[PDB]
């Protein structure tokens, strides 16, 4: 990530979107930044595809 | 990948990734006759 | 299997207990805003309803379907739509099942019949 | 590289449905083409609907109607399945008014005659009353673009009146599917087939057409300013 | 890595030098002023299946 | 002869989960990841 | 309705950056998608159509003063990209040659008319005491991954020929941050990455897959076999 943000960008819709469910699914932790419940998941072995 | 199959993408036939080498072996072997011996020239009838 | 149960097993959410009711708790035009103004999730308990069960009003299979076209639910929610000939409560998952089932079965009328309309589909 | 151009044929219905089919297609266009076709059927298209709801007696979706046999909720899902056109090439918004009668079946044509617009379902349940039925209507009509949730705009024509779920978006309904035929030693050769279903409004057909147009005016900005 | 070696199908040298000759028909080195062995590298041949 | 893949050839991970390939396809298609690059083997769950 | 505003950022060869601001809800991705496909498959590239060396009758075979082989050395080349500046240039033929102690490495191919090694460096192959070499490559203009077991290569005999990497494009990705602009508030900003090697600029390719697309569209022109079962 540090060398996506690093280029000036940072999760769009498509990926919210995901983490929007991913939450009501509790896999990602509620109440956190897009960019979080992103790394919270990411480090959950997963991610957006 | 149904079951148990697997999708690949093109990609490594581009990058050529997952080929293999093999080499066929073939054989022959002429024998001794009473019809005649069973010679091997690259002389050989109606082959054009 | 896998494929057809996610499209038809619908969802249930937990920020949000004294919800639903037999006679309208407060009303509707603030049972709702509560939502817009966080706290309990559309679908979730309640003794009569969720917000969904009221923020959805569809028409035709097609709506609660042009619905999901905009991420606005997930075919699991629990919308309101009237199927057919009367009022539902399923999910915009559920009902394409059927629809699916029907359409290439050819009586979208007779299909619903066999269909057992309300609970994860399965082996 | 090599290949032909496409055959395009399309099965047309009449007003609703349209199984267009173009075959010719290298691996990959199939999707490449439709999918984004299809979110823009489905999306920005120029239609017409419901956008308010006045009805003489009782304010509230959820109410109590005397004299009527069916309630407000369902009147609502019935007056979106109606659709109405423009024939003033610049007038996006109009007003309509419905009257009842005693013991009748209300019907999508019986709506104020009015010139300037066009009913295009005049049959429609709509309602029925039994005894002496009241039913003024107060319908207010928009020229919109997709869906907008009655909840993301708030109308405001009338004080009693109810908004409603603008649905004026013709796109009702369009699934595709590429399989792929064959033309020569070549077998994974793409075969798109695009099916748009319509209400009486806006041709399928033209429902592609004003897509593609769109979709391609949409391109012209990649352009080299 | 172990497997490799206790293969034999790898090739290893007995005594620490350094090379001189390197191509893919062959590998001459100069081991430790214990001489200068130059073992073939078996090109293309045939397994058993 | 190069060998390459060939929709049907087999392989597996070291894990027991054998599974030959159906559908080699294109780098359009392919799963992608939000960076552009995408994946290879899409290996389906059900397996496991 | 408003009118976009589109991004001209590129710079090197490799790499560029497209961005179209006041886009409609959902078209983010109606284009970044198709473009996309567009580039990465049907963008016109370059390679090494084929190859000669010495005393070589097959792929398979070695040469005495390189540690590659045949392998080693033709998959170093399918890789290395040519600018053919000219249109006029259907297809050439590049040559290299080695001598003496030395290492190879894409820069030592002798240049010529409209031509350019755009990657310099690209390790070709080893070298020591008295390694032969020279090699007559041939380049073409192709689109596509095209394999050798289904072009062949008429040069000569011993002419091995080889697997295209045409398509240009290496890596493309897209973006679609919100939006900050006169309007509502759920809109799409439309970007896309899009890497290139040697062969072209980002942009080139980009102007080249939307006529494309373009192309491809216009097919829905009149119709045929009309009407349907009542």
């Amino acid at each position: 990530f540090g060398k996506r943000q690093g280029e000036g960008f940072g999760v769009d819709k498509r990926e919210k979107e995901v983490l929007a469910r991913a939450e009501k699914l509790g896999l990602v932790s509620p109440g956190k930044s897009p960019e979080e419940q992103l790394k919270e998941l990411f480090d959950l072995g997963k991610v957006v595809l | 990948n149904f079951e148990d199959a697997i999708v690949i993408s093109e990609e490594l036939l581009k990058r050529d990734f997952y080929t293999s080498i093999h080499i066929e072996r073939y054989e022959i072997e002429a024998r001794d006759t009473k019809l005649g011996p069973e010679r091997i020239t690259r002389d050989i009838p109606h082959l054009s | 299997i896998l494929g057809l149960y996610y499209i038809t097993q619908v969802r249930k959410e937990k920020k949000g207990a004294g919800m639903a009711f037999a006679t309208p708790e407060e009303a509707l035009a603030a049972y709702e805003r509560g939502e817009v103004a966080l706290n309990a999730p559309i679908v979730v308990a309640g003794r009569e309803t969720s917000v969904g069960r009221l923020k959805f009003v569809f028409a035709n299979p097609d709506e609660a379907l042009l619905a999901v076209a905009h991420g606005l639910l997930d075919l699991q929610d629990v919308v309101t739509v009237r199927y057919l000939g009367r009022r539902l409560e399923t999910s915009p998952g559920r009902i394409l099942f059927a629809r699916i089932v029907g359409e290439a079965v050819g009586d979208e009328k007779v299909a619903q019949e066999l269909i057992q309309m309300d609970v994860p589909q399965e082996k | 590289s090599k290949l032909k151009a496409p055959v395009f044929t399309a099965t047309t219905q009449g007003d609703h449905y349209g199984e267009f089919v173009l075959e010719p297609l290298e691996r990959g266009f199939g999707v490449t083409l439709g999918n984004p076709l299809r979110r823009i059927l489905l999306s920005s298209i120029p239609g017409t609907a419901v956008t308010s709801v006045y009805i003489e007696d009782v304010l509230h979706e959820f109410s109590t109607i005397p004299g009527v046999k069916e309630d407000v909720v369902e009147i609502i899902l019935n007056l979106k399945e109606l659709v109405v056109r423009f024939l003033d090439p610049k007038m996006a918004s109009t007003t309509l008014i419905l009257r009842a009668e005693g013991p009748k079946e209300v019907r999508a044509g019986d709506f104020t005659p009015s010139a300037d617009v066009e009913i295009m379902n005049p049959d429609l349940h709509i309602a029925t009353l039994e005894e002496g039925g009241k039913l003024y209507m107060e319908v207010r009509v928009d020229r919109g673009v997709g869906y907008v949730p009655a909840e993301r705009h708030g109308i405001k024509d009338r004080i009693n009146a109810i908004p409603v779920d603008a649905i004026f978006s013709p796109v009702r309904r369009v699934a595709f599917q590429v399989e792929d035929t064959r033309l020569g030693q070549r077998t994974d050769l793409d075969k798109l087939t695009l099916r748009i279903w319509t209400d009486g409004s806006v041709t399928p057909l033209e429902a592609l057409n004003q897509a593609v147009a769109i979709l391609k005016e949409h391109l012209n900005y990649f352009a080299n300013p | 890595e172990r497997v490799v070696r206790d293969s034999l199908a790898a090739l290893y040298a007995e005594e620490d030098g350094e090379v001189v000759k390197v191509d893919g028909t062959r590998i001459a080195v100069r081991y430790e002023d214990g001489r200068l062995v130059e073992h073939p590298l078996r090109r293309y041949a045939r397994s058993n299946q | 002869q190069k060998r390459k893949l060939q929709v049907g050839d087999k392989l597996a991970n070291r894990h027991g989960n054998k599974g030959v390939v159906a559908k080699i396809l294109p780098v359009e298609d392919m799963p992608h990841l939000p960076d552009g690059t995408p994946v290879d083997v899409i290996l389906n769950p059900l397996g496991v």
